[PDB]
């Protein structure tokens, strides 16, 4: 397939999926940060109680 | 079925019969079995493995040499 | 004339010499490193495939031409 | 039989032609968007079921991306993840039955059943967007940059900087062709394998091609990250 | 009952001077343990020339994985340390006798 | 005239050449590694099956072309 | 007379066998170095990608002439 | 016109260079491990021959074609 | 006839193999050396870049012929 | 079509074989991944 | 016509080059092993002949086919 | 009919393919050799540059032939 | 039209390829083993020559067939 | 016709394949030895010259043919 | 129709790459043993001369044809 | 005027064809016999001169065969040494002047005056005599023989073993052809390369021939003894 219109339509469709994936990728970043913070807090809290 | 001898400058650690040796060789880990081809090699700070009928004892070797015959 | 047919054959025949031995050299180098340093096996495998994935690209470039010639 | 073509036009053009890259790729985009909501909606602290599978896949890609480069692990993560997810779905969908048997309802129309990367335009568009992303990220990270691409005289060689510039330019075309070639060859090979001994012959080859597409999809993401690493320094 | 680490403070300096060219030969004087009643001083060469009085045992060949030079450079410092360690330990036994 | 016979001769023989040595290097690569490390069959053998399929992909591609031009 | 058709095959065919065995050599050499020491990971990988890019660029010129002979 | 005869001669000859190099490297590859671990022989020789069977495979397909067009 | 067409295709592909494999081997030696001897890696890369610079030079000499064939 | 039936039959046969081999390790891998996440979360929750 | 004549010439040469390097690497592989492990000569050398004679076979198949082309 | 154009195309292709791998071999081993003991580098570098410069002398003569044939 | 003379030229040149490189390997392999220790030299010398003689065996097949085609 | 033009180019071209790879291998082994052992420089280089010379003897044979056929 | 001229050019060409790479291997393998054990030099150097003897033997066989065809 | 010829007879047909191959074969036989008696008649406990060289050669080969195999070194010594001694002087005679020049007593039909190896009748004659010697001692030592090589897998697959038969049949041809191919080419080398610059050119390639001719004799000798050891095992 050699068509600038087809290439433009495919490029637009791919760009739209990137924005949707950007929101999806943004959500995993928040989930990843939350897990790290909770694990760090649990270790700090456990150390304080032991001391 | 090869006689293993772990000898240290202070004392002898172990001298029993061994099935397999997972030696930490300088270039890359090698296996040593009952009738292995002749070998003598430098070791590096690492974790040597001895297999006793499916049981592994981490005789971590700070370093030294190993002559296989 | 059948010269179009041999064009497909050379397109798939040649262009496979490189990646054909290319597959050999890549993994053989890798499996040697796996035995030497089993601990870092996962890290080098990633480089192992991207080394491959680039080479069948060379191989398929023969195939796509071989298909272009067959279908004009 | 054993007919295959590199050009697809489908039918029903509302002021613009709708090729095969808009009838099976859109479904892939919808399916990819569906995965972003069918497993990220009922989030839990301990993942399970569909949530665990998505988290494990995302974690593995992030760790692989982090190993490749940590300074911009999350900077280009959405771009790499989108390309990998779309390619993997398209490659998997290409192995579905009826890929070449569709469109009979007059020659059959491969569209709406081929892989998203089967069309040479969709693969070209995907690589071009990634190529622009690498250049833009490199431009953002290195400012003006492109000192090697400027072919400035250095102590290495006076002819250096031109081949690297050519290689950098050829990187998008090579990536697009590699994705386009890998998908096209697998679809053609399965169809060609069906020409002779259509029953149970292409069992391993079709399955192997599916893994190849998965490997290629990750490789394309890794190559894009590699271009970022190349743009990094 | 001293350990090999105790003699490393002297052996390493001797070998480093030997390698740097400061010292061209190296010797030890130790109280040789002949018997519980006789403890005569002894002199031994430390320059690692060779120890084949054992007839090199089977004299079996080996594949030097790190290489000929690397194995040689990593065994000679250890060999002299063992010789010093034995001589010091022999002197301790001779001292008590 | 017979050129189609010639075209088949090229595709099958020549397409198998790269893999012909390629299949060797893979398993010849493993034999030294497994000989050095006997207990590593868990991954070397599997990856060796990974390599053999990829290298034989060129061989079968040569074969399928031969059949298409053969018929 | 489809001399252009065979020109396509040898163009991609010759231009792939070199880099095809070429890029295999980098990966085997690169992965072998990692097993010796993973500390040099960052430097070698950049150099690893530099090497493959240059040799495949030669294959790229084989591709463009293949498109050039395909059209004119 | 002995073009059919030429095709038969080429197919068998061009078949041998592929596996023929592949067969040789394996025995050299196998013998090194035997000199290393003589008692993996019951396992490595098994892996050696199955690889040779793959080398045998690429030869025989050429041979089958060499005899198919040899008699029609 | 089409001898002009095949000549330029042959010029591009052929002659890019030796340099193509030359580029592959050259950095493979370097990556092996720098991994074992990281202290002098910066100095030897210059020789690597000196070494490669001659490799494409031979290849580009093939490329310039292609333009001459196309332009007469 | 004979080819269409054969293609569906081959696809179904391939799907069953591939799923059977994969799911044995995939479910074990998923169970291991789920247990590891649950244990870490439970340990962190218990400590806090 | 010398179409059969060239067919004989190519088959003998092209069918022997495969084993030609194949024979070299096998025994050369063995001679490395025997130098490392002299005591295992009778075992490895036993695998040496069933390697070299195995490899020369493909050359022999080329020869008997070539003799068939020449007269038959 | 354009045979001279073919001749100049093949001459550079064969002229570069030969030492193209060769010029890689010298410096591939070189970076290895200077890796072990950098102190001979002051002397071995002279032997290498005469080592390379004497190689393409064979190759560039092929270009001289190509230039000789391109214009009679 | 003199095509038979080309066949004879092809047979001699092509037949020397595998044996030519194979013989390079074997003597390189033997001297390396001899360099390891000279005690086993005399034993492997014969093993070298028997390996060598098998290498020419394939080459001289091309040699002998050249005279059979050139003069018969 | 111009086939003698083609033969001249092939002789110089296809004659160059042999020594071209050969010369690189020669010094590469030599440079490996000199890096490993510097003391044998006077001997290895002497043998390297007297061995490398034989490679171009094959080449100059073809190189002469590149002139004999032309004239 | 200077077909025999192509045969003369082809015969010397294919007769060169056959041993032309082997003799490089011959000296490369020998010199390593020289560096490791220079005591056995005079012993192994003769064999290196013995090894190259068969190579140029195969090489000049092409030269025999290269001149025989040129003049009767 | 190279006047290369594959097979020649030089007339000499009183009742049956007597080729010039026999003529040179006899004169070499006379020379070696004359050399044989010269050392033998003047037998001394401490050898010198001509006696010294003869015994030094024989013990040299004798040690090499003992290295190959010592328990048939003596039994096979007669055949193998004659193979070495006869052909060696033939190549050494094949390098005397007058190889092709002689014949001026009608074309210049040349008396062979070269190595007999440059004719096939010598080669196949030397081939079969070794081959039957291998088989005779193969049956003498192994007994019935064919324990291996005759399918009947006994630790080695039956697939190989048909391969060795086509190898045992070809080595006598290979042995015959190797002596013919190397040496007759060396002849054509000398004559044809003398056609261009016959002065001061041939000397390097000359000594190349005498060394090769020297080696060809011993390698043939080694193979027959080695094949005997291979057959015995």
């Amino acid at each position: 397939g050699i068509n600038p219109t087809l290439f433009i339509a495919q490029l637009i469709n791919f760009l739209l999926l990137i924005f949707i994936l950007r929101a999806l990728l943004y959500r995993p970043v928040m989930n990843l940060l939350n897990e790290r913070t909770r694990r760090i807090e649990e270790s700090v809290r456990d150390a304080e109680k032991v001391r | 079925p090869i006689h293993l001898e772990i000898v240290t400058a202070e004392r002898v650690i172990l001298s029993d019969d061994v099935d397999m040796i997972s030696a930490p060789t300088k270039d890359g880990r090698v296996g040593i079995l009952p009738r292995h081809a002749p070998l003598m090699t430098i070791l590096e700070p690492g974790e040597l493995d001895i297999i006793k009928n499916g049981e592994r004892t981490p005789f971590a070797v700070s370093g030294g040499f190993m002559e296989v015959l | 004339e059948g010269l179009n047919l041999v064009a497909t054959a050379l397109a798939v025949g040649l262009g496979a010499i490189g990646p054909g031995v290319g597959i050999g050299i890549i993994v053989s180098g890798a499996v040697q490193a796996i035995g030497r340093n089993p601990e870092i096996e996962n890290r080098v495998v990633t480089y192992m495939f991207i080394g491959i994935a680039f080479t069948e690209a060379l191989a398929i470039f023969g195939l796509v031409i071989a298909f272009l010639i067959g279908f004009g | 039989h054993v007919e295959v073509a590199a050009e697809v036009i489908f039918d029903g053009i509302p002021g613009f032609p709708i090729t095969n890259s808009f009838v099976v790729a859109i479904i892939i985009d919808i399916f990819v968007i569906a995965l972003a909501v069918a497993a990220t909606r009922n989030l839990q602290m301990v993942p399970r079921g569909l949530q665990n599978v998505m988290e494990f896949i995302l974690e593995s890609l992030y760790n692989l991306f982090r190993n490749i480069n940590a300074k911009y692990v999350a900077t280009a993560f959405p771009l790499v993840a989108t390309i990998f997810l779309f390619v993997l779905f398209g490659n998997w969908f290409g192995l579905l039955p009826g890929v070449g048997s569709i469109g009979v309802c007059g020659k059959k129309l491969v569209p709406l059943f081929r892989a998203p990367a089967a069309d040479l335009n969709f693969t070209f568009a995907i690589a071009v967007i990634s190529f622009v992303f690498i250049e833009y990220w490199g431009f953002r990270a290195l400012g003006p940059g492109y000192l090697k691409k400027f072919f400035n005289t250095n102590g290495i060689m006076s002819f250096v900087g031109i081949i690297e510039f050519i290689s950098e330019l050829v990187k998008p075309f090579a990536l697009a062709f590699r994705l386009f070639g890998n998908i096209f060859a697998g679809e053609v090979l399965l169809v060609v394998m069906a020409f002779l001994v259509p029953l149970l012959l292409p069992l391993p080859f079709y399955g192997f091609e599916v893994f190849v597409g998965f490997i290629q999809a990750l490789i394309f993401a890794l190559l894009t990250y590699a271009f970022l690493n190349i743009a990094v320094t | 009952a001293p350990k090999l680490e105790a003699i490393l403070g002297v052996a390493i300096s001797a070998i480093n001077g030997f390698q740097s060219g400061k010292y061209d030969e190296l010797y030890i004087i130790y109280s040789e343990f002949i018997n519980t009643l006789v403890q005569r001083p002894a002199i031994k060469q430390l320059l690692p020339v060779e120890s084949p009085d054992i007839s090199t045992t089977t004299n079996v060949d080996y594949t030097y994985e790190p290489g000929e030079e690397e194995v040689l450079n990593s065994i000679l410092p250890r060999y002299v340390e063992t010789q010093i360690y034995q001589a010091v330990l022999e002197s301790i036994a001779s001292e008590h006798s």
